[PDB]
RNA sequence: AUGUUGGAACAAUGUAGGUAAGGGAAGUCGGCAAGCCGGAUCCGUAACUUCGGGAUAAGGAUUGGCUCUAAGGGCUCAGCC
RNA sequence: AAGCGUUUACUUUGAAAAAAUUAGAGUGUUCAAAGCAGGCCGCCUGGAUACCGCAGCUAGGAAUAAUGGAAUAGGACCGCG
RNA sequence: UACCUGGUUGAUCCUGCCAGUAGCAUAUGCUUGUCUCAAAGAUUAAGCCAUGCAUGUCUAAGUACGCACGGCCGGUACAGUGAAACUGCGAAUGGCUCAUUAAAUCAGUUAUGGUUCCUUUGGUCGCUCGACUUGGAUAACUGUGGUAAUUCUAGAGCUAAUACAUGCCGACGGGCGCUGACCCCCUUCGCGGGGGGGAUGCGUGCAUUUAUCAGUGGUGACUCUAGAUAACCUCGGGCCGAUCGCACGCGGCGGCGACGACCCAUUCGAACGUCUGCCCUAUCAACUUUCGAUGGUAGUCGCCGUGCCUACCAUGGUGACCACGGGUGACGGGGAAUCAGGGUUCGAUUCCGGAGAGGGAGCCUGAGAAACGGCUACCACAUCCAAGGAAGGCAGCAGGCG
């Protein structure tokens, strides 16, 4: 090519937006933002296939620049906005807050969080860098770039900010025993207790973890991210809760649903 | 062909052209294009000679010394009326604006005046003083968190040093047993 | 133009690559700046990514620095006398990166006669005439006379070094690149780097 | 002993000509579990590709070979065997891949059929790509 | 002392040397005669062959002057020839 | 709890492993090719799962197939001067 | 469903091939009532193209004196629309085709600690010691025109910037050091030792470059980031608001914004490498090189690593495990047909990545092109001409010829 990409195919779309082939040649390209394209989901792909308040992309066009749409503390009108993991998407109109959160698969689950819940977002920070004057500074998932923070944080810790003013309120120490949210690849959407670090020089640390029902499993460090010390969560968890209870129980719970009401 | 400002020749000539050349109008950003251009010294195989005279002679023409074709527009900019009426810096100058009469069938007469351009107005000094609260919000705000910093650089210091004497009392210890 | 491609050329095994595209614009290649003596004749040049890169062509003075005194000064350069490279370079006298080239000594001897204020250079016989340095040598305080004293423990020059201060010509070697931020700074050659040069520019003598 | 060519070659880093009344050899740890070698420490070899006075980095792969070539200067070729698997018929061939990876000098004594080990690293020219970690003796060879 | 004499003229035919616009062997029994190439350095060199040759095959480039640089040695590491 | 403890091929496991396509779960497009929906008097839900060989990383095993140990001992341990 | 049949003989059993048998396209012949999906100028010609269209774009918030419309509460300037034009952005995406190309593209795996970055997001940007807003061009317009003719423009009056250059009051009142006038105290016969203060000025924000020195925070490992000293501040100079719109509440301050930039991370690309994998061919066995061939040193250039290139050196590097070379009716892969099991054939073709716009070559702008629905030349083809000159690239959707 000679420059940047600015299309994106439909079948070029990944799975986990679970956008039908049939409908359009082309997918909702996202916007260049704080996350990455892949594991991002669109504003246009929340509020019309997600949501199903709008039918056409030009619905979608008039309603997020009615400014009744505030992501994470600030209003954005763009349809393709990158709205990564655990971007409190408050909806004023109505009284409504979502937060991206896994489900127990891959795709994006439709929580609804608590407005009390949603001042506060927890931030998973990259590296410890040191500005021009001696001046300690921590990059979050989301790019925050937060300057004199706090001086314990460690390179894969996360931290609770608070949205309204943009700085930490308390942080979490990467150890085991910890809770964990696995974010990426087959074990998408996990959530367990870390029980083993195994330390790789130059290649990537994996780090073992041992699930709520007791299904040990391991994940490379890059997709791991921890949510609360102990067994205790600071956020609220959808149904299912990331367990990946094998698909040989999904018939049993399918079936005994349709039997039992009837 | 039109004839190039400066090119040393009365033939005509291929001369390749980018912005701010004569005789050519570029359409792309930084567009170059060949252009057939005319020698600047003049002889007798020309067609027209656009002639600009510069001082008057005491003969008068009746097509060019006679008719009278005043400006096309007036002055625009804020300090441009202050230089064409000899004005100072501090009287008020939007009152001497060059404005023009409107007068013709259909319409009821009316008048437009040009908006006057870089003049001192509530709404900049607003936004002047809108700038300055940040230059405050600014220095206030970096100073308020390094302090916190330094504070909290002060928070953490009491407990590790503390903390520091535990391990030393402990190698006293271990070794006495 | 000329370019900067590793397609064009043979294989580790000998065998002949054959193209498969035309000239890219990201293997751009430019002619050199070849800077030489003169008045400060700078172009500068846009490069990848909207940057600028400074071409040299004619350059007097550089930043050299002296580094047991731990002092820098811009002096201007009048000579070239060694380049490692090639030896058309030194005929042709052309500045590019470790290059030994010439500078007059006045910048750094004042220093030795304002921060110490002791005789360097200045072959006896002639008093300055200026009579500058000369109150510069005398009129301490009694209380700064005594710290004025222990800057003479370290007051000692080597004899090469020294050599080169008496007819008022350093040889110093280029340690920026010139023809990419247009400046000329260096160092200025001491002890065993020093005579290394000193035993070659004799060999290109001899 | 050193210093034959054009120019001074020295260590970059260090400066060697500070005010007075041996060098202060430049020599950084390498990682990964590698142990750097008395003879850098000690020695007199000054060299910009050496893994452990020079500015080269080791990154990515580490790999190991058997040393066949030396005539070339400051750097040799060793060689790689391994077995390409085909679907087809159930069975293997014999590969070999002769890549060029530099000798810091450093390793001093280095023979024909040492089992060498190398390391990843930033294309040091054309060809080479890959620098010596350590030196395994060949198996025997105790003369 | 110009080959067993000199001086003055500069006609044709001669003998011996040369030069010729355009064509380039159409001249002539016949390229007869005349003409082209030419030394040296760096490339390159065919068919055939008795493998030794053909071969300086054929066909290309360069050559001046001046100012420098580098390399190739003897006498006690530097100096001197 | 952390680290080191002959190396592999081989075997088992885990991660990383674009989609589309392939096999395959559910779904009366009236059937089917298809498609990802849909059903109940706002709710209930789905849009699974499988391999990705061959190549590369990590973790259990020590049968088979390789290489090596000390016999001019610069051999292995224990204190050492 | 892991399957056979006929044919050599006077007749037999074999080997053996030929021909039947069933799939899958490609074309073609005959024929055809309904409905739902769906391919369709790839194979020979990446051959040539008449014509039509395919990339343009304004919000309350960059310029509004075009009555081209239009409100009257005007003299406190433009009510408010509004063609055009200056400016900003995109135009480097998408679409088509598969000509070139055989460790090359490409596929799996890693690295950029060897790099550059539009946009977005989050941070910085009174820190520097000297203005209630600087300047003059120009487009639109009036008017004179030329050429057969271009999306050709020439001249004369003008008139604005979120176009172009320029730059400060303030923060700013003082702090830190270095020159350090000069002064004070103790002790010593006495020079001498120690404790100190100190007018004055200079330097002191980040950024670029050179030299030197100790370890706030990390990496598997830095010559990392930070810190200190000494200077430098690219005139073909790095910034440090000389913008616009809505409510407006109290000498001047406040709320909601858009735009604008320096720098750092972020997204996004691009680019080189690392290990493995590729069709046939020996009537291709030696190949590569001082015209870079493989390495070392020092430099140039490049965004950076690098013989990418240059200068000086060593003679090195690949190969019978098929190097080199030639052909390819070869873009590669995910995949398609077909099979019990294994395999065979295909993949121009919707997704990814590469290459191109008739064949080369070179370049402007732009962050990103060696762009061709951008230029500059040559080659081949083709167009109008007034014979002076001008102008083109459908392997983009149609469509026409071959």
């Amino acid at each position: 090519a000679r420059g940047p990409k600015k299309h994106l195919k439909r079948v070029a779309a990944p799975k986990h937006w679970m956008l039908d082939k049939l409908t359009g040649v082309f997918a909702p390209r996202p916007s260049t933002g704080p996350h990455k394209l892949r594991e991002c989901l669109p504003l246009i792909i929340f509020l019309r296939n997600r949501l199903k308040y709008a039918l056409t992309g030009d619905e979608v066009k008039k309603i997020c620049m009615q400014r009744f749409i505030k992501i994470d503390g600030k209003v954005r009108t763009d349809i393709t906005y990158p709205a990564g993991f655990m971007d409190v998407i408050s909806i004023d109109k109505t009284g409504e807050n979502f937060r991206l959160i896994y489900d127990t698969k891959g795709r994006f689950a439709v929580h609804r969080i608590t407005p009390e819940e949603a001042k506060y977002k927890l931030c998973k920070v990259r590296k410890i860098f040191v500005g021009t004057k001696g001046i300690p500074h921590l990059v979050t998932h989301d790019a925050r770039t937060i300057r004199y923070p706090d001086p314990l944080i460690k390179v894969n810790d996360t931290i609770q900010i608070d949205l309204e003013t943009g700085k930490i309120t308390d942080f979490i120490k990467f150890d085991t025993g910890n809770l964990c949210m696995v974010t990426g690849g087959a074990n998408l959407g996990r959530i367990g207790v870390i029980t083993n670090r195994e330390r790789h020089p130059g290649s990537f640390d994996v780090v073992h973890v041992k699930d709520a029902n007791g299904n040990s499993f391991a994940t490379r460090l890059s997709n791991i991210f921890v949510i609360g010390k102990g067994n205790k969560p600071w956020i609220s968890l959808p149904r299912g809760k990331g367990i990946r209870l094998t698909i040989a129980e999904e018939r049993d719970k399918r079936l005994a649903a349709k039997q039992s009401s009837g | 062909f039109p004839m190039k400002q400066g090119v040393l020749t009365h033939g005509r000539v291929r001369l390749l052209l980018s912005k701010g050349h004569s005789c050519y109008r570029p359409r792309r950003t930084g567009e170059r294009k060949r252009k057939s251009v005319r020698g600047c010294i003049v002889d007798a195989n020309l067609s027209v000679l656009n002639l600009v005279i510069v001082k008057k002679g005491e003969k008068d023409i009746p097509g060019l010394t006679d008719t009278t074709v005043p400006r096309r527009l007036g002055p625009k900019r804020a300090s441009r009326i202050r230089k064409l009426f000899n004005l100072s810096k501090e009287d008020d100058v939007r009152q001497y604006v060059v404005r023009k009469p409107l007068n013709k069938e259909g319409k009821k007469p009316r008048t437009k005046a040009p908006k006057i351009q870089r003049l001192v107005t509530p709404r900049v000094l607003q936004h002047k003083r809108r700038r300055i609260a940040l230059k405050k919000q600014r220095t206030k705000k970096n100073k308020e968190e390094a302090a916190e910093y330094a504070k909290l650089l002060a928070k953490r210091m009491k407990e590790a040093k503390e903390k520091r004497q535990e391990q030393i009392a402990k190698r006293r210890r271990l070794s006495s047993l | 133009g000329i370019s900067r491609d590793n397609w064009h050329k043979r294989r580790k095994t000998g065998g002949k690559r054959k193209p498969y595209h035309k000239k890219r614009k990201y293997e751009l290649g430019r002619p050199a700046a070849n800077t030489k003596i003169g008045p400060r004749r700078i172009h500068t040049v846009r490069v990848r990514g909207g940057n600028k890169k400074y071409r040299a062509l004619r350059l007097d003075v550089g930043n050299f620095s002296w580094g047991s005194e731990c002092c820098t000064r811009k002096t201007r350069i009048i000579d070239v006398v060694y380049n490692a490279s090639n030896n058309e370079l030194v005929r042709t006298k052309t500045l590019v990166k470790n290059c030994i080239v010439l500078i007059d000594s006045t910048p750094y001897r004042q220093w030795y006669e304002s921060h110490y204020a002791l005789p360097l250079g200045r072959k006896k016989g002639a008093k300055l005439t200026p009579e500058e340095e000369e109150i510069l040598n005398k009129k301490r305080s009694k209380k700064i006379q005594k710290k004025y004293d222990e800057r003479k423990k370290n007051a000692k020059i080597s004899s090469l070094l020294e050599e080169q201060f008496q007819q008022g010509k350093l040889l110093a070697c280029i340690a920026s690149r010139p023809g990419q931020c247009g400046r000329a700074d260096g160092y200025v050659l001491e002890g065993k780097e020093l005579e290394f040069y000193l035993r070659k520019i004799k060999a290109r003598k001899g | 002993d050193i210093q034959t060519e054009r120019a001074y070659q020295k260590q970059p880093t260090i400066f060697q000509n500070k005010k007075r009344v041996k060098l202060p050899r430049y020599y950084k740890n390498i990682g990964l579990g590698f142990k750097t070698p008395k003879e850098a420490i000690e020695g007199t070899y000054i060299d910009k590709k050496c893994p452990f006075t020079g500015n080269v980095s080791i990154r990515g792969r580490i790999l190991s070979g058997v040393v066949t070539k030396m005539k070339m200067q400051r750097t040799i070729v060793i060689r790689r065997d391994y077995l390409h698997y085909i679907r087809k018929y159930n069975r293997f061939e014999k590969r070999h891949k002769n890549m060029s990876v530099h000798l810091s000098p450093c390793f001093r004594d280095v023979q024909i059929g040492d089992i060498v080990t190398v390391g990843e690293c930033r294309p040091l020219s054309k060809t080479v790509r890959f620098n010596v970690l350590k030196v395994t003796k060949a198996a025997g060879t105790k003369k």
